[PDB]
């Protein structure tokens, strides 16, 4: 007998090998997925007083330490984060219900206006100088030949009212680019940051539109504990406020439509 | 890691007998298997 | 005189919870695996027609 | 309305940056920078400087040799009529040694140029590999690129070198031409019984679709959180921000689970490396192990049956 | 259940349609009006794919009927039905299932939209999704329409749709020569390259050799500039990758849109316009 | 059992945990490979009809 | 590797006989296999 | 002179851990490679059917 | 002395570590390369049946 | 190179011996192989 | 070696480390190239059966 | 290149001897290769 | 190229002699080659 | 070009003789080629 066809050939067993390595892979990636946001929040944990920490399958991976350059620290993941109150109240006491923000929605710091507490220190260049700084601090930087200089354009909110005018431009010392617009606010002549991501240009007009917030809201932009640099904490606090206007800045972004 | 030396002597003891029990059930199954259906 | 005599200390180095769960999992998988491997070969115990053919409730 | 972060609408310059300093041994850097207002429209406007060591120069060298053999051969094939060369270029190519030769080094006029271009190309590719590892070490970083490049090199080697040798025939490697190499692909599938029923090529296809899905999703995500400096993935990875939070949550509310700013890059990495790794496996088995994938799939009961509504009697059987 | 930093964002509102009616969560999925519609379209769709697997092409007792995962297949009606609704048991089922799939995808997209509105993030994801939805529509709606019959759509079956792709492709003799096809393939490939490069970079910097600290933006740029004399930069690579993937889908949609309706001859022949220019 | 003697110092260089797990993985894999190798050659012991053919315990 | 010079004699000592034990089990199964089914 | 005499100093130059592990890898891979090389040539030792064939070892 | 009477100076300009390790790699590849070269010619030593064809010995 | 001048004599002492041992295993296996099936 | 001008000044113009690297690389390329070209031409010196035939000294 | 003139003489010398030893092994292999199997 | 006038005499000198030695080696290889197997 | 007006004179001098040397070596090789193997 020189013909006993074997039913299992190298392709079968190699597809088997694949699937096994695959399963181990999937599991592993799902473990890296829980280095943040975990263990979850249920009323299972609170009902049980905590004896039910929510983690699911697979489980959480041993902490990993990131050693920040420049006397920066040591970060871990997963870590234990202190709970933080919610600046809102349950739309329903029933589970899975959303919460309505407490007070003036843009002030709430809840919803599209929420944000975490990032360090109260600055991101740094390789050298260790504040990465994000204004062009006034970053002497060297310069507009690109043929690009309207933002400096001096008018910042205008979502309803067409002037907000202020661009008093300067913040830039990345690590990856040369416009990160922030500075706004000398009209209504109180105080200085605020405006993320580039929220700013639209109107070059022929030398304007800088903002669908995000209303001209007035520019008055409440979170502020810098120092005008020649900004902290990680402050970047989040700045952007999130503007983000809030996306759902709050009008009594209509709230939805529905019909 | 984080057991005293006494509880990994203990753990090793209980583990060892437990595993050997599994080896037992398996050897059981393999003998029945050899009986009903020789493969060699 | 030999040395296999401090082979408990393994639970000071490799997490027991993990080694256990690892083993439990590994075995369940290996079981399903081998079962399928034999099932694709001659030693199959399903499609053998033993001891009373069920597709033979008639002339089969 | 709101900016989409597609086009840097207003750019800024600073003196070019020659970069982080390499330790002793990593030679100077050459060339002096320039800025392209248009690249700048969409990305870092800085063009270079570049590093060129022994490795890099020896690779540029081998690689250009290989490109010359392929090209010169193509001009030769239309008789040095550069007009004709220009006309049929898409169809021009350097075919491999014929089978009569097996794995022997063949005469210039019969494929020996292909073996020389194949030789030099591979060497130049693997030298570019080493290059990227050196370039990756001088910076204290890890070898993630090098492990992926090593995967893509794997597929390459599987295509033109490993399978041919195993099959004992340089004629089985792929020929250098645009349309010619398209034909090699099609003929390849036909010869081995429809490559669609080859499981490994299905997975590699799932991973290619997947590299498109993942980069599309992640990229869309990161731009959508580009208002929170989500592109700055490094610090969102060390000091999680509302960018990485809104990002992970968008997906959480849509499909029920999510990853993190650091981990999505692991899903992406592994999925790309997977295309090339299933792909090479797929070619490895063609002819060496399985000769007719449609048949293989029938043997494993995966091929569908349709009502036989049209059919033809086999003349070989009359 | 929520992430450990999720409650602070679970705001009310943002719908397009529904308002407080379906404005709630279930586990980790957000529901919303389009989720309810979506779940309906989806469930009925799948449940029908289940009935098709149950009945088979010639009836539940036939040898062609099957529950084997690789072979179950629901195919469109013959061309003789043109754009009419065809009987359920003659490709009708496939038509309905299609309506459900299209509706589920469009619902899904709109639900990601309500979700962007909630979180205050850009709408890049559902826009990008809409390219796959577009691709799906040419493959089931546009093309078969331009071609006077829904039967030109691909069947819903794991390998049967592969067979579909195969014979439609081979009707043009050598599909590889389709120029939009060549484009789309290049984008799928380039996408695969950028993805592998970005992945590698981030993982190579946020996790460096032991003994080194998290790397920097300066490292990032210095590396790809060292190797290939250019670094498109962090932001932009997220921009490019999105370009590559969306374009890959685009050119796939156009590469198949032109295969029939705008080109009936074999595809290599198309390239004739190039061998016949009055330059040669 | 080194065999003599300061080749313990080898665990002063290469992490014991890592070395252990490395061997575990390496062996756990290799075993499967050669198992497979054996399955495709003369030493195949399953689809051999050894010692009696089982798909000939009925028909199929 | 954060070990003392004495506690890699220890690791080495246990490791070596265990490894050798494995080699033993192997040589046994291989002899059993060679008797039942020689490959050379 | 064949004799080195100051070639201890190489570990003043090359990280011992890395060179070691490097050798481990290079050797194990090379072993795998050439093994396969031998398996593909005349000198093959598995599919030889020596001294008695197992694939035609049964009448059944 | 008519000869590179100052040819130590090369290691004042070119990093000794890189040059050494580079040298090792270069030779290992060239060895691999030339071996492959010989294997492709008449001078091949494997698919030769030396000293006796093994694909035609065996009982059986 | 994170070693002292004495630990590159010592390491080296150990390396030389280990490598010669390994090469020993090698020349052994190859002579056995030459015995069963000479290849040159 | 007969005088030429001030053609040393080239090294005030061209960096020595780099020309070194250029020559090493270029020469290495050229060496393999011509070697293979010749290996690919009639002047082959390997696959010639020189001086004693190797493919019909063992397939025998 | 962070070396002094003494650690480039030291290096050059040791290198030369190592390189020559390797080359020695080379002519060794070439003689074995040439006796049983002349190539020119 | 950051050299003084004297390290362009020294480098040029050592360079020149080494290249001439190499050209020597080449002329050698070409002469051996020309004797054993003429191509002209 | 970061040079002085006299140091484009010197460069030119050295360049010119070096170049006439190359074109010359070339004319030589070309005659060498033409006697032994006419192409026109
Ligand atoms: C191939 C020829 C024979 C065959 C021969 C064998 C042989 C031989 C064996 C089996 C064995 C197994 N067979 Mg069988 N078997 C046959 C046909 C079948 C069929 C079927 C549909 O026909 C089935 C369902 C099974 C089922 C199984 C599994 C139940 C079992 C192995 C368990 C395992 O791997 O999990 C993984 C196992 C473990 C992790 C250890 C078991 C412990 C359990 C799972 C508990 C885990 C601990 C958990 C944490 C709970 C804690 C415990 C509390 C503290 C008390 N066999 C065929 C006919 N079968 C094996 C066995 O042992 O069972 C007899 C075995 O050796
Ligand atoms: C044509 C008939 C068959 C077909 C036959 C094949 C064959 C045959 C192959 C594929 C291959 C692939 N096919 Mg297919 N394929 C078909 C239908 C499809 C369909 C579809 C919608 O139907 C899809 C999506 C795919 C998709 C794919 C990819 C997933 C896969 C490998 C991708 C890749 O990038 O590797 C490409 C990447 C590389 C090769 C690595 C590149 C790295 C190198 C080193 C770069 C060097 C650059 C160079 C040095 C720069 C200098 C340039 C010089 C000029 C050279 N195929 C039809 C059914 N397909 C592969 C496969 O699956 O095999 C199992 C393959 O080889
Ligand atoms: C068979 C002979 C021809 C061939 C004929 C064809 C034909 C015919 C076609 C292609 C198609 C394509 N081919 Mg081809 N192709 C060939 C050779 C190749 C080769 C190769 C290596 O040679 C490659 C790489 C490709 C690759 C490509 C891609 C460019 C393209 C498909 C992209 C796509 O579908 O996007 C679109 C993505 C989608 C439509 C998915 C949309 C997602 C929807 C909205 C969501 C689905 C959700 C669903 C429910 C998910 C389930 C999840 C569960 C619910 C949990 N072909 C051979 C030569 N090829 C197709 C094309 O051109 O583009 C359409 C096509 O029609
Ligand atoms: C028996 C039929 C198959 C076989 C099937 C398996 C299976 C199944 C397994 C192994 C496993 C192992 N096999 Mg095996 N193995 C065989 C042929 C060999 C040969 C050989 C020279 O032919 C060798 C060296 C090996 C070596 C080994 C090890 C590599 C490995 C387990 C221990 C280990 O890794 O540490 C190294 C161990 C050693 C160096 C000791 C060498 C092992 C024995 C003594 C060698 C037997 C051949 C020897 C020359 C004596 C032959 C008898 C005389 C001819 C009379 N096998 C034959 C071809 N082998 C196990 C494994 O890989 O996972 C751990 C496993 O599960
Ligand atoms: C026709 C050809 C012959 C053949 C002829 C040879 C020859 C000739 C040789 C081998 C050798 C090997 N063969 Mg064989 N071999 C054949 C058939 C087989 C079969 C089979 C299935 O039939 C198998 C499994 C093997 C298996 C093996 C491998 C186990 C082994 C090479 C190990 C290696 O790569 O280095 C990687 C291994 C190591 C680097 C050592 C592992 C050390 C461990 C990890 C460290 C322990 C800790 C230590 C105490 C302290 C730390 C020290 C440092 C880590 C170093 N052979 C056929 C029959 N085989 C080689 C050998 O004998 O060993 C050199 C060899 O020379
Ligand atoms: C086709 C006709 C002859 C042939 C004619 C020649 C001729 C003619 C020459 C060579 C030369 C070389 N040949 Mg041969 N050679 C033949 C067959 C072979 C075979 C073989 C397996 O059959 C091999 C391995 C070689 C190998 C070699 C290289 C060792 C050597 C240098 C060139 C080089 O490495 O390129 C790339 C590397 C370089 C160019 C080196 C550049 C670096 C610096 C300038 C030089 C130092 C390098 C190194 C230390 C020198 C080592 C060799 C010394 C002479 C001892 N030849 C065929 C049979 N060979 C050259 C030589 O011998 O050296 C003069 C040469 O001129
Ligand atoms: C998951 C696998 C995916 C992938 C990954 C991948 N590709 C990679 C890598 C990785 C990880 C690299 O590290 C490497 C890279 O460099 O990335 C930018 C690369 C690479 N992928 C590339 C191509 C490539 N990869 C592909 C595929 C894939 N690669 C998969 C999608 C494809 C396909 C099939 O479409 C292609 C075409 C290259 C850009 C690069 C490898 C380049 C290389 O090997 O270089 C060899 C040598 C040369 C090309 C010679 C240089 C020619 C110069 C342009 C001439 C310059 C002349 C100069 C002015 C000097 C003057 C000349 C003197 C002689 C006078
Ligand atoms: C356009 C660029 C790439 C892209 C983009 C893209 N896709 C996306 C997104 C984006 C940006 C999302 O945000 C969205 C998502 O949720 O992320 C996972 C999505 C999506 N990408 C997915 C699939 C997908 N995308 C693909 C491709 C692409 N999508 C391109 C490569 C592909 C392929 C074929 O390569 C697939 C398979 C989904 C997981 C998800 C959208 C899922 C969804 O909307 O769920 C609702 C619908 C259901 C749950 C099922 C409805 C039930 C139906 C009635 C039955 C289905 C019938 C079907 C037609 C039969 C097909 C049978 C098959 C066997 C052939
Ligand atoms: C961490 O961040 C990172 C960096 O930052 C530091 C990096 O620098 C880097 C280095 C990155 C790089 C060097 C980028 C490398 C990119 C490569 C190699 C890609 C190759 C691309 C090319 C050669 C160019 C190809 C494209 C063209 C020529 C343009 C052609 C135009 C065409 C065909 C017509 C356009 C029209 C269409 C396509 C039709 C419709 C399309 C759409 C609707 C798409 C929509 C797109 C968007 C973006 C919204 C990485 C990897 C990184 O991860
Ligand atoms: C007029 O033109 C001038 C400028 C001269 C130059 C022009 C050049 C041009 C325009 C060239 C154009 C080239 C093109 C378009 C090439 C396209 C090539 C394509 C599309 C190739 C596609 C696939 C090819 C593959 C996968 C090749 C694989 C080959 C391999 C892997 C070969 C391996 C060979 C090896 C490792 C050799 C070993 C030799 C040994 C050592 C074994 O010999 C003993
Ligand atoms: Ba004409
Ligand atoms: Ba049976
Ligand atoms: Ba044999
Ligand atoms: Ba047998
Ligand atoms: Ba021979
Ligand atoms: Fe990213």
């Amino acid at each position: 007998s020189a013909g006993i066809t074997h039913y299992i050939d190298a392709a079968q067993i190699t597809i088997w090998a694949f699937w096994l390595f695959f399963f181990g892979l999937i599991i592993y990636l799902r473990r890296e997925d829980k280095r943040e946001g975990y263990p979850l929040d249920s009323d299972r944990t609170e009902r049980s007083g905590g004896r039910v920490k929510v983690v699911g399958f697979p489980d959480l991976p041993d902490p990993k330490t990131f050693v920040l350059p420049h006397n920066g620290g040591t970060v871990v993941a997963p870590r234990v984060e202190a709970p933080v109150a919610v600046n809102a109240t349950p739309f329903s006491p029933a589970p899975g219900s959303p919460l309505v923000p407490n007070g003036d929605p843009m002030l709430s710091g809840f919803g599209p206006a929420a944000s975490p507490d990032r360090p109260k220190h600055c991101d740094l260049t390789f050298e260790g100088l504040p990465k994000i700084v204004p062009m006034r601090v970053a002497k060297e930087f310069s507009i690109a030949e043929g690009d309207p200089d933002p400096r001096g354009m008018t910042v205008v909110g979502l309803d067409g009212e002037v907000a202020g005018t661009v008093s300067d431009v913040w830039v990345d010392r690590s990856e040369p680019q416009i990160r922030y617009l500075e706004v000398e606010v009209a209504a109180n002549k105080k200085k605020v940051l405006l993320p580039i991501g929220f700013s639209r240009f109107d070059k022929k007009a030398r304007k800088v539109k903002v669908d995000a917030i209303k001209a007035a809201h520019f008055a409440n932009v979170p502020t810098l504990s120092n005008p020649d640099q900004v902290t990680l904490y402050e970047e989040d606090k700045v952007c999130a406020y503007y983000a809030g206007g996306k759902l709050y800045a009008t009594a209509e972004r709230a939805g529905p439509l019909l | 890691t984080g057991l005293t030396d006494d509880e990994a002597k203990e753990f090793h003891a209980i583990f060892m007998q437990s595993m050997y029990a599994w080896f037992g059930l398996v050897v059981i199954a393999h003998l029945l298997a050899w009986l009903y259906r020789p493969w060699l | 005189f030999t040395m296999n005599a401090n082979l408990y200390k393994i639970w000071l180095i490799l997490d027991p919870r993990r080694v256990l769960v690892s083993i439990v999992a590994f075995q369940i998988v290996l079981g399903l695996l081998i079962h399928m491997i034999v099932l694709s070969t001659d030693l199959n115990w399903l499609d053998d027609n033993i001891p009373v053919s069920y597709q033979a409730l008639g002339k089969k | 309305p709101e900016y989409q972060n597609i086009f840097t609408a207003v750019q800024v310059r600073a003196p070019a940056y020659p970069g982080v300093p390499l330790p002793k041994g990593n030679l100077p850097r050459i060339g002096r920078p320039i800025f392209s207002y248009w690249l700048g429209k969409i990305g870092d406007a800085q063009i270079g400087p570049i590093y060129l060591g022994l490795t890099g120069t020896l690779s540029i060298f081998f690689g250009l040799v290989a490109i010359s053999i392929i090209g010169f051969n193509m001009l030769a094939s239309v008789h040095w009529d550069v007009f004709q060369f220009l006309k049929h270029f898409f169809w021009l190519g350097l075919e491999p040694p014929p089978p009569q030769y097996g794995l022997r080094i063949p005469p210039l006029s019969e494929g020996g140029w292909w073996l020389m271009a194949g030789l030099f190309l591979t060497l130049s590719i693997l030298l570019w590999w080493v290059r990227t590892y050196k370039r990756a070490e001088a910076l204290g970083m890890s070898q993630h690129l090098s492990w992926a490049f090593a995967a893509a090199i794997f597929f390459y080697l599987v295509l033109g070198f490993i399978r041919p040798v195993m099959m004992g025939s340089w004629a089985k490697a792929v020929p250098f031409g645009i349309f010619p190499h398209l034909d090699w692909t099609a003929a390849f599938s036909i010869r081995y019984g429809n490559l669609y029923y080859n499981p490994f090529h299905m997975l590699s296809i799932a991973f290619l679709y997947g590299s498109a899905l993942l980069f599309a999703m992640h990229g869309a995500t990161i731009l959508s959180v580009s208002r929170f400096g989500g592109d700055r993935e490094i610090d969102q990875i060390t000091h999680r921000g509302t960018a990485a939070e809104r990002a992970a949550l968008f997906w959480r509310w849509t499909m029920g689970f999510n990853v993190t700013m650091e981990s999505i890059h692991r899903w992406a990495w592994w999925c790309a490396v997977l295309t090339v790794i299933t792909a090479g496996i797929g070619i490895l088995l063609s002819g060496t192990v399985v000769d007719n994938w449609y048949l293989w799939a029938v043997k494993h009961g995966m091929a569908p049956a349709y009502p036989e509504v049209v059919t033809a009697v086999n003349p070989y059987e009359t | 259940a929520m992430l450990s930093f999720e409650k602070k964002y679970r705001v009310r509102g943002g719908t397009l349609i529904g308002g407080d009616l379906f404005d709630f969560w279930v586990g980790p999925f957000y529901v919303g009006f389009f989720g309810v519609v979506g779940f309906c379209f989806t469930l009925l769709g799948v449940l029908l794919i289940v009935w098709g697997a149950t009945i088979g092409p010639t009836g539940p007792t036939s040898d062609l009927q099957t529950y084997n995962l690789w072979r179950i297949s629901i195919a469109p009606p013959d061309l003789s039905y043109g754009l009419r609704m065809a009987p359920l048991t003659e490709g009708g089922l496939w038509q309905i299932i299609t309506i459900c799939a299209a509706g589920a995808f469009i619902s899904w997209a709109l639900r990601e939209v309500e979700i962007c509105r909630k979180l205050g993030i850009g709408f890049h994801v559902p826009f990008a999704f809409s390219f796959a939805i577009g691709a799906y529509l040419v493959l089931v709606f546009v093309r078969p329409l331009l071609m006077g019959a829904w039967g030109h759509g691909f069947p819903y079956g794991i390998l049967s749709h592969l067979d579909w792709v195969s014979n439609v492709g081979y009707q043009f003799l050598h599909f590889h020569y389709n120029p939009a096809h060549m484009l789309a393939i290049s984008f799928f490939f380039t996408n695969c390259l950028a993805l592998s490069m970005h992945g590698s970079l981030i993982l190579s910097v946020t996790n460096p050799q032991k003994g080194e600290p998290v790397k920097t933006s300066e490292h990032e740029n210095t590396f790809f500039r060292d190797i290939v004399g250019y670094s498109i930069g962090a932001l932009a690579i997220h921009r490019l990758g999105l370009f590559l993937a969306l374009s890959a889908a685009f050119w796939s949609a156009v590469c198949i849109l032109i295969s029939g309706p705008f080109w009936t001859r074999g595809w290599p022949e198309w390239w004739n316009w190039w061998l016949e220019l009055p330059l040669w």
